[PDB]
């Protein structure tokens, strides 16, 4: 059925649906390999505000993390860059009681960055399948019925029964547009949503030691 | 946030052939 | 009539209509849940700031607020926290001006944040059943339609009688993908318009606080 | 002849047409009342900039703009909440001539945020309605055409005025939905063009004002 | 930078219906 | 033909088609206007700036500056205002030296938007013009469809040579919103272009001066 | 086929896909010219990153540089910029340990903003392209129904045979509209991607060179 309609197609028809199922085996690897990270990012971030709010003291917190060398992602790079400076500024430039905030906020603003910048890879290409591929898929059963209209002009006269094949050829590559394009906007929706979550629990975190560090520079 | 009836189109035209091929 | 034709329709035509259908109530409820926490939100907002510029003093505000401790929302709890932290840092360190008005500012900010974040719940549904729903009804209107012309193409010498029920029966998978899509993307704008507004009103009361703190501190 | 079509229709098109006969009625309204607002704003901006600009002392508009105390709108506004807030900190201390810039300044801008929210209050209506008619006026053409074929395919050999209603029912749904899309898309633009407009001319005014005072404050 | 196809639709819309109405 | 089409329309059709023909005319008058304008102010723009590198004293340039009072426009405004603030500020008080660069650059952003607010008229009109003809172009067929139909349906004759005409009449209101469509497109899209080039040149510029003042400001 | 048609058409027609065919082949070209570019600055900002960080002496790498004065691109050209002005400031004025950071910081904003001028040119034409494309094919098509339509009604048999070529001759319109306007709104938005990824990697450098002279400065 649908396969005799597939080789009976032209070549354009069947490099017009290569370039759709392509399209489609792509998007559903890039889901599968997005889901996993955004998922560990989520626990490891929960994990470490956990541990941050259990009441242990800053620099056991700072001697454990140093043990893992420079090898943290997540919240723990961020208080990591933020008491490394602190603490380097403090010894030098104690007249000033100001500058060692602004030091700490501009280090943690940079990996902050960086992290947000590492996490959201590969997405936008989900968003261009969700917008191109109906089009693609309007130009091909667009060619394809010109090519039956030019067909049936030849004869003063036919039936529905010569007219019947192309009709079928035509709806193929909408029916195969739409199938690539469906699950994209989902995935696309849900990624962006997680992504924002995470901001913004960085963002909290950030002010909170930024807070902290301000009242104990002021004493 | 939007909407698209792109294919909507696709169909239109596959109905314009039945009319052109027994009728006016 | 149109149960007739859904009783006579294929297994996958009857089946995506019951999707639509989900997503339709699913909306409604969602719309029906935020209206009445937006609108409680709203006169609240109005009610405390009516008695906050009555002309009661500070202080027993300050009381009457402390003795529900911390189950408050909105622009309460704003005020609750700008002021522990203004008392709380003016307590140590009184020589710097500046530094009491940053303070409570950030906390503040940090606290009209996690309110902000609580309002926007479930929001983000609407516009991705407003984005998906039409999809799914041409998809369920072509495979309809391609049906409808293979089984035709079988009956030798058919007429227009015969074809017509198959599209008329096609088209109402597009009619309730519509039916479904319309009302979800009205409510959207109406509910983020809405976010705006109450975002605007916390940060017009949050300055109008800041320059009091600011008058009292700079003497 | 045309509403004797519309007389005998099926309800759930008498249904869409009265949903956008109210649109329309909304967005006449809407527009004539912002065009009376906006044009007695534009006049009063004018005449309080001519007065201010030609000579007489500020100690005499400071006067004569707290005696008319509780009503004052625009930029008379402004001049009034900035003027207040630097004699009240200058008598404080008399030093740190950038606290009194800055405390100037703010209350500037927040008296600005409430002129312009007031101005800005029925517009994304429209832009609403002029965004979603024309859905609407698709959903009653599917619907008509879908009447039309289940006409033709109940009787064999059908005649014109069997297949008429459909075609009748089909029409009127996008006149309807183009004629009430099209004010709401005019009047959207002109409305926030005015607005931009009257937006500059207060940060311009506000600008100058806080020149002046910067001037007056390190002599 | 956008495409829009209202018009499209609705021009092969009326045309459908003129050869619909012309067909008895 | 065309006249034989205009002259079997009804009044509704023919009073539409004198909207998109003023329209049109307005269009090419605004373009026409506009276009000689921007060429003056990049000419001159493109030859201020050899003359201030060339490498002259700086009071030699601003005392020819003063013969031309009143008729500076672009880049020259924005030194003479830059340069008299400057000059003023500076001679009352000599302690502060940040306040002076302060002053001399806040003198000039309100220069800037002047100009860029003169050079900036009549492009909505062109916005507005291309989103709106088409829509009335439809509107007018569907007019006179409907009129068509009805006048068909009261004659027992049911053959196209009658029909026919009224069909290729109604047709021409969507060609001529078309027409009047595409160059307004094309001209707002190259004149916000232009506009934003000719800002860049003179952001460029007032980055620069301030820099080259803020030397002479430390000694 | 194909060429049978465009020799069938009218003059207007073919015009019409002149003009289409024409804007194809532009944006194609523009698309090959602006990727190579794009991809040669991301290689050499890559490239310099590792040299800046390998732990050369920052004074031998000024000397390097300086020997290459009007050939620098990219980010040697910010530090270039930024170091010369950290040299000369301090020189007149090293009492102040801020107005040296704000000196070098404003020739680092200024480069940055002249080289990302650079780097965008050409954009805004496949905008225009994608936006205007499909209005030329409506009008083809418009014209080409038009044609037929007058012609049928010309004649005394209303036969389908001498308008089915009409038909089939009017739909290569849009179907070379659509084909021109796809990859165009593909490349605008890739490249704006592309050119995002250099802007925030140029903050990122510019935010630590300003920290590292942060640091000495207070020293």
């Amino acid at each position: 059925n649908i396969l005799d309609l597939f080789l009976k197609a032209s070549l354009l028809v069947k490099l017009i649906m290569l370039i759709l199922i392509g399209f489609s085996i792509a998007s559903w690897a890039i889901i599968i390999q997005r889901t996993r990270i955004l998922n560990a990012a989520a626990r490891e971030a929960e994990a470490f505000e956990d541990k941050f709010w259990s009441g242990i003291e800053l620099s056991r917190l700072y001697q454990e993390s140093q043990g893992k060398r420079d090898n943290l992602t997540g919240s723990e790079q961020i208080f990591y860059s933020g008491f490394k400076e602190f603490v380097r500024l403090h010894r030098a430039n104690s007249h000033a009681p100001e500058a060692v905030v602004e030091g700490a906020s501009r280090a943690m603003r940079i990996s902050m960055n960086r992290e947000l910048e590492n996490l959201e890879t590969h997405i936008p290409f989900l968003g261009t399948v969700g917008s191109i591929s109906p089009y693609i898929g309007l130009f091909g059963t667009v060619w394809g019925i010109m090519h039956a209209f030019i067909a049936l002009g030849a004869v003063k006269q036919a039936t529905l029964q010569m007219v019947a094949p192309g009709i079928a050829e035509a709806l193929i590559a909408t029916a195969i547009g739409l199938f690539a394009a469906i699950p994209a906007v989902m995935a696309y929706n849900r990624l962006n949503q997680r992504v924002n979550k995470l901001e913004l629990n960085y963002d909290n975190f950030m002010e909170e030691f930024t807070a902290i560090l301000h009242r104990q520079a002021f004493t | 946030s939007e909407i698209n009836i792109v294919p909507l189109l696709d169909v239109l035209l596959v109905l314009l052939l039945i009319f052109m091929a027994t009728a006016p």
